[PDB]
């Protein structure tokens, strides 16, 4: 039944699945234990897609975690909602990658992969008609980005058929955390651009504005990052566990999205953020969900739209709405922002009515565009990456692990392609 | 009993075929268990016991929609293994749903409806309902289209397809799968009526006066076009027409075989009160523009040919009289060499309204099935998205990479330019 | 008759001295000269390639066989040398299709033979010998005539005999230019999108890297890198190659017909009295059937094989519109190619058509692109 | 003193040994350099053949310190091979319609004596290959073309240059075995009949095809001298503009209206093996274009008109400079025409007179 495969790495990763898998079960009415104690069939229907039947009536996510230090594992595993995971699952090192993609992907990578991959097959052969993987990470860090990359290698060469997710942090333009992410991040898109298809590309300077200024929050915690990123995930393949009236799939807007293997990476975009208490002044309608959607002040990503064009955008829905509406505002959208659209795809939007809306919400909408201003993070973390390339600053720690700096110099030269596919398409 | 079948492909498809199957069980009185606490025998195969199985096969390739419908209040209607679902949509695909899920599941819908077919005494054609955009709708369309052209061939195959709209595109790769599709139903379709959601949206808004217009409306909709089609085999009237002589009337040649559909007493409930619903204004009201099913201008075109079903409390006297001034219209062109094409189908079953819907109760209704030059542009335009998507190669790995050729996208494309040749050349 | 002839012993000493001076002066001047010759004819030959080309489309028709004349062909219209017009006899055909007129820039008669093809080859291999990267792509269906123009048979041998005996005399008419070539063979098969090695029968991971002088160099990291020695060497290891690629070509269409088999020979000139080297490499490339999928039983594939040749036409497609960036990397054919397809690089682009109905749509697509190619 | 007398015997020997060898190499380089040097000279025809026929070409000039307080037009300059130009009355632009007008090459008044010789250059090679070249400069009085063909000292024109790179080409190919002689009849068309520039004796004169090639034309009565160096030719050119009779200070009508045809044969051979040619470069500075003698321009014009319509017939004896340049209007050779046009407002219906010509030319081709 298009079952999920869900992979988590990097403590980044971990944490935001853990966010997205207590949204989920809170979707599904599933409680801690297991035991599901919700209201709708509808939840059961689809049950299948995440999580496999347990004796007894439980549930149980069919996730993967994998990490090259205990910690955050125990963490999860002590938190709520951590005993819900199959313990076989927990799959780490000892090591830990110390912010090296390196390490993550030459040494324990090389000997964790295999102690990974049994149970991903484990698990592949356990479903009747596998979808797809989404795999949670960020580029920035060491495992989450090495390892990230091995199992995307791994997975592809021996899944060729399937479709793989990548939830990218992307690093952030200014607020760096780590002193080294320029090669992290070099390294990791190489073998994106090469084996996944989809990859939604998330700053967290975006999701800062998004949280201090549209939602009027002062104590901007991982929590609630990580919660917003959820709730765009969860709405992504809503209308795969659910019915609406265009039921789409990651297969369905995989095509829609992308016109050329290269460039598929997206900029997410969740609607309804109305504010702690601002919500009693907007009237919550089809209208104020699109214009809200479209602005550049929404985009999880951290790249203005208006830098560049829109190739493809396909805007998600949940809840009880009239289609006549949201067609009607596509096409306004459409016409007014024409200088932001490319001219030669027409009616380039993609439309996804689901019928299910968020708990405690009516109306939600999940934008995903394909603007050409990616163009611009990658100049920028080319530039980044260039400017401590030639003074080999850092590179010791690298050369040593088991790479030459010609690999410095393909990853660099790739995503320079990308640069330039991007800003060729501009026009 | 001159009995046809239904086919639905397509989330559009089977949401369409729910809508029109609910109706017809309102015709009969049927419950949806399927009993009636002679006419039907057309479309309900009925059984010994009171189970009046409806003649209609429900193929889909994502098991969604139609698990819905297994789970709606029909789920006993139909024959529990009618019901066809695949594992994984086409996404959009004409690839995927005509190379590579399509032959994986058309064995079994072909010999479902083999079987079928077989029941039937006698077989008076197909009915199928899809979309163009749809992956499925277009890919697993086609590919069936031919494969019963090959079984039967001398049959009637009815297409009910929803032609993209011109102003919205909800899949962004529409181009692809109509042309696509169409190139490879030219020669294997007898008769396709073609239908709009943008036009339909219009109608709801200024004629139904409904401001937040749902699927479920536009099925409505399109569930009375196909009962007025069939009233004449399912009822009996002054003068009924069959499928069979709908080719020989409306199509001049075999490749012009697209008409578009239209029905008049559109008027909400409240407006109901302030017309008296004559036969003259709504033969009228069925010729204005605003009133069309596809986004197009008939006034920009001349006509080829109109069939026009009345059913309820109609007078053949003032049929042949609105007829008559129609023809004394200036802005109704006609081209010369088909000088008298009006085949007429009055039948008195006047229709029915579903409780909840949104029309009105009438006691006249006519069905307007007019064939158009105001066509060419629809296809004109479609083309030209087409060459806009080719000239960059958009998205062509997704298709070239699951079963065809970018030579195969320029023959449709060509093909469909010489049909726009002669679509015109026949204009004039 | 001693006295007087130590005098004219030194004499002739001398004379002969004063000739071995001269003749060493103009020596070094005539060495000189040739060299600047074979640049001046190097550059006019580039500047004559590029005004009438370095995008070549050719076109060829195989001659049917005694039992497939009387099977039904086309009529095959030459309007001239350039351009030949192709009608389906259909008349169903005809009515919708139109006429299918084509221009390339030059069409082969099926009598040709394979002369015009070594008169081609003739300022492909001098041109090869500038220092140029230039490819070859034997395009076209199964059973069109690819094999029979590339590989040949014993009574006319293919391209490939033509052009190594051509190569081996030129590089021995440049030894006496005191040119030292060394020429190194690489073979390299691709399915699957992924490398193999027709040398070595042992599996073993192949992976394109640029190479480490330049970044528009690339190479391929673990393969069989064979110095030639002497023609006959070449030719075996050609014999070896061909065998190795044994699998279904008409009998099953397996592999076969469906594969990418890229033969690059890599030259390099060296001259060390002026301290000049002379790189180039010629790549006889040929391609994979161009049918349509219809084979259930390995479709996969023949997408990929799908994928791969739209990939190539969207490539030269970008050389000829002056498009800043060519997506090199969206293939692998396309990438390891990448140095053989920009810049002062020349292809030959060569098309096999079959002269029966059941191609007419394979010889209608194998031609159009091709015109359009000429066209822009 | 015998070993002396051995030695030498052996050192003589070990000598005239490797002499022989050393030139036996020496000649097969010697026969590789000419087979590389024929091929050079047929890809150098190639190119020529592949960058056109006509070779069409515009020379604006800018007007001189006595032509400042003049009207100029608007010139319209489309990237570097089309030009189009308006007349600044307002009233009769929009009778105008479109006087653009695409050529091969623009030259606009910036552009040097160095310009023109860069396309002029190849042809003086293509002319060594034994091929005919014709040079023209065609416009109005004042436009220009003395300027191009014969210029300044400042400013040298095309005729001294070709002769400069003509004679280091000759000294650079002398290696190459081949000796050269040049050619040179410097003869003036007025009104159809032919004077010899180099000498006051005058006498009749006829043109006659060549008794070893009767598609060859060859001028009884002319002088022929055999230039030396370019000191010789400057000579000749001087004594020929001496000769010609400028009388622009009194009675401009004939020095400004009388075509001046300057005939360069090359002619080259090769002992030890076998070659023929009589290529020459006909430098030819056509008169006045002005409307009203007029025979030889007009026939110039047809001939050309026909000659890139492949027409069946080329009027070619219908005029005397035609028939002078019969031989040197074939299919194989190269022709080059330059329009010199002036950038002045009463010039403007001359300019287009002289432009609509060459907008005929690149429409028939
Ligand atoms: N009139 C009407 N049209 C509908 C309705 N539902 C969907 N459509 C149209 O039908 C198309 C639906 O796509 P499908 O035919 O189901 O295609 P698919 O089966 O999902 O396969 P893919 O196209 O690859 O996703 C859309 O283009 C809609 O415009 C409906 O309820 N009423
Ligand atoms: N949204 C979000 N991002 C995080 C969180 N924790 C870490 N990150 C990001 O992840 C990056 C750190 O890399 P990480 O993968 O965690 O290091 P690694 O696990 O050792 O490879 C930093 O840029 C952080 O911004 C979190 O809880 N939420
Ligand atoms: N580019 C130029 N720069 C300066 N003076 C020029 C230029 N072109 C032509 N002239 C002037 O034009 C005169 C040459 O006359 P010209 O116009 O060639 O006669 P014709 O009318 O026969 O062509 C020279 O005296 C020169 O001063
Ligand atoms: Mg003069």
């Amino acid at each position: 039944m298009r079952e999920i495969v869900h992979i988590q790495a990097g403590q980044c990763g971990n944490q935001i699945g853990a966010k997205f898998w207590e949204v989920i079960s809170d979707e599904h009415g599933i409680d801690p234990t297991g035991t599901y104690h919700g209201d709708s069939d509808l939840q059961l229907d689809r049950i299948s897609v995440y999580y496999n039947e347990a004796t007894g009536g439980k549930y149980v996510p069919r996730a993967i975690l994998v990490d090259l230090e205990p910690g955050t594992m125990d963490s999860v595993r002590s938190g709520p909602f951590g005993q819900i995971f199959r313990p076989d699952n927990f799959v780490f090192g000892q090591s830990g990658a110390g912010n090296n993609w390196a390490k993550g992907h030459y040494t324990e990578g090389a000997e964790l992969v295999d102690s990974v991959l049994d149970v991903v097959r484990k698990e592949a052969e356990s479903c009747d008609c596998l979808q797809g993987f989404q795999l949670t990470h960020s580029l920035g860090g060491g495992t989450g980005s090495g390892m990230g990359t091995l199992l995307i290698s791994k997975i592809r060469e021996e899944y060729p058929d399937r479709i793989m997710n990548t939830f990218s942090v992307v690093p952030s333009p200014k607020v760096s955390d780590t002193v080294v992410e320029p090669y992290n991040a070099t390294l990791s898109v190489h073998q994106l651009v090469e084996n996944t298809d989809e990859t939604y590309c998330i700053d967290n300077e975006a999701l800062y504005d998004i949280c201090f200024r549209t939602l009027k929050l002062t104590t901007p915690t991982y929590g609630d990052l990580n919660h917003l990123v959820s709730a765009t995930m969860s709405g992504v393949t809503t209308c795969l566990r659910f019915p609406g009236q265009l039921n789409a799939d990651l297969r369905k807007l995989a095509v829609n999205m992308v016109p050329f293997p290269r460039l598929h990476f997206f900029m997410p975009g969740f609607a309804p953020l109305t504010s702690r208490g601002s919500q009693q002044y907007r009237a919550l309608t089809v209208p104020e969900l699109t214009q809200q959607v479209f602005d550049a002040k929404n985009m999880m990503a951290a790249c203005d739209p208006r830098h560049g064009r829109y190739l493809t955008v396909a805007a998600v829905f949940r809840g009880r709405m009239s289609m006549k509406e949201v067609d009607e505002q596509m096409l306004n959208v459409q016409n007014k922002n024409s200088s932001y659209f490319v001219e030669w795809i027409p009616n380039n939007v993609k439309t996804a009515v689901c019928d299910i809306p968020p708990r405690g919400l009516k109306m939600a909408v999940t934008f995903i565009g394909n603007s050409t201003a990616i163009q611009e993070l990658f100049k920028r973390i080319s530039e980044q990456f260039t400017a401590m390339f030639r003074r080999k600053a850092f590179l010791h720690w690298y050369t040593g692990e088991g790479m030459d700096e010609m690999e410095f110099t393909e990853a660099e030269s790739n995503m320079n392609d990308l640069v330039s596919e991007y800003q060729q398409y501009q026009d | 009993m001159r009995e046809c079948i239904s086919i639905h492909v397509g989330q559009a498809g089977v949401q369409i075929g729910n809508a029109c199957w609910e109706l017809y069980c309102l015709e009969h009185g049927i419950q949806p268990d399927g009993q009636m606490p002679d006419s039907f025998n057309t479309f309900f195969s009925e059984t010994g016991a009171g189970k009046h199985v409806p003649r209609a096969v429900f193929v889909d390739l994502e098991p969604t929609v139609i698990d819905e419908v297994r789970t709606g209040t029909y789920r006993q209607l139909f024959h529990p293994e009618q019901l066809i679902t695949g594992k994984e949509d086409a996404a959009n695909n004409y690839a995927r749903g005509h190379y590579t899920i399509g032959k994986e599941i058309i064995d079994l819908v072909l010999d479902r409806i083999r079987k079928l077919a077989d029941q039937c005494t006698g077989l008076q054609g197909f009915l199928v309902f899809h979309s163009f955009g749809g992956g499925t709708g277009s890919g697993f369309t086609s590919l069936l289209m031919e494969r019963l052209s090959v079984d039967y061939g001398k049959k009637s195959k009815l297409e009910f397809s929803i032609y993209p709209a011109p102003q919205v595109s909800t899949a962004v790769v529409e181009p692809y799968n109509s042309i696509l599709t169409t190139h490879t139903t030219l020669e294997h379709s007898d008769c396709a009526f073609m239908v709009d959601n943008e036009a339909i949206y219009d109608i709801c808004r200024r004629n139904l006066d409904i401001e937040r217009p749902t699927y479920t409306n536009l099925n409505r909709l399109i569930s009375q076009i196909v009962s007025s089609i069939t009233a004449s085999l399912r009822f009996d009237g002054a003068l009924n027409v069959d499928l069979t002589e709908f080719q020989t009337n409306l199509v001049p040649y075999p490749r012009i075989h697209f008409p578009l559909a239209t029905y008049a007493p559109v008027i909400s409930a409240e407006k109901a009160y302030h017309e008296q619903l004559s036969v003259a204004e709504i033969t009228n009201a069925c010729f204005e523009p605003a009133n069309q099913m596809v986004k197009c201008d008939p006034r920009h075109g001349k006509y080829m040919a109109c069939c026009l079903l009345y059913r309820g409390d109609v007078v053949p006297k003032d049929v042949n009289a609105a007829i008559a001034t129609i023809k004394t219209k200036r802005s109704i062109q006609f081209v010369d060499w088909c000088p008298t094409g009006f085949k007429v189908g009055i039948n008195y079953q006047p229709p029915t309204v579903v409780p909840g819907g949104d029309l009105a109760k009438v006691q006249r209704a006519v069905c307007m099935l007019s064939n158009t030059t105001a066509i060419a542009e629809a296809w004109a335009r479609l083309d030209h998205k087409f060459d806009l998507m080719y000239a960059k190669r958009a998205f062509v790995h997704w298709y070239v990479g699951e079963g065809m050729e970018e030579g195969e996208f320029s023959e449709a494309r060509e093909d469909m330019a010489a049909l726009e040749k002669d679509y015109e050349e026949v204009g004039v | 008759a001693l006295s007087t002839e130590v005098v004219h012993l030194r004499q002739r000493t001398e004379e002969l001295l004063r000739c071995n001076e001269q003749q060493a002066a103009e020596l070094e001047t005539c060495k000189e000269q040739l060299f600047q010759s074979n640049m001046e004819r190097k550059e006019l030959h580039n500047t004559v390639m590029d005004l009438r080309g370095n995008i070549r489309v050719f076109c060829r028709i195989r001659p049917p066989l005694e039992s497939e004349e009387n099977r039904m062909c086309c009529t095959w219209t030459y309007h001239d040398e350039s351009t030949v017009e192709l009608q389906s006899i259909d008349a169903q055909a005809k009515s919708k299709m139109g006429q299918q007129i084509f221009s390339f820039d030059q069409v082969f008669h099926p009598l040709s033979s394979q002369s015009d093809i070594f008169e081609m080859v003739s300022p492909l291999i001098q041109s090869a010998l500038d220092g140029y990267n230039i490819c070859i792509f034997a395009y076209g269906q199964t059973g069109s005539g690819k094999t029979y123009t590339m590989d040949g048979v014993p009574e006319s041998v293919g391209v490939i005999p033509r052009t190594v005996d051509l190569l081996f005399d030129s590089i021995r008419g440049y030894r006496n230019l005191g040119w030292e070539y060394e020429i190194k063979a690489t073979f390299l098969e691709i399915k699957n999108e992924v490398l193999y090695d027709l040398l070595s029968n042992e599996q073993k991971d192949m992976e394109i890297r640029m190479a480490k002088n330049n970044k528009n160099d690339i190479y391929v990291s673990n393969i069989t890198e064979e110095t030639v020695l002497d023609p006959n060497h070449l030719r075996h290891l050609m014999h070896t190659a061909k065998m190795n690629r044994a699998t279904a070509s008409t009998a099953g269409n397996e592999r076969s017909s469906r594969s990418h088999a890229v033969t690059k020979l890599e030259l390099i000139g060296r001259h060390a009295e002026k301290q000049e080297i002379s790189v180039g490499s010629i790549n006889l490339v040929d391609l994979a059937g161009s049918e349509s999928p219809k084979t259930s039983t390995r479709m996969t594939e023949t997408k990929n094989i799908n994928r791969s040749l739209s990939e190539l036409t969207n490539v030269i497609l970008a050389l000829l519109q002056k498009q800043d960036h060519i997506p090199y990397r969206n293939s692998k054919l396309t990438h390891l190619l990448m140095p053989s397809l920009g810049g002062n690089s020349k292809t030959l682009m060569f098309i096999n058509v079959s002269p029966f109905q059941d191609c007419f749509q394979e010889s209608v697509k194998s031609l159009r692109f091709a015109a359009s190619v000429n066209s822009c």
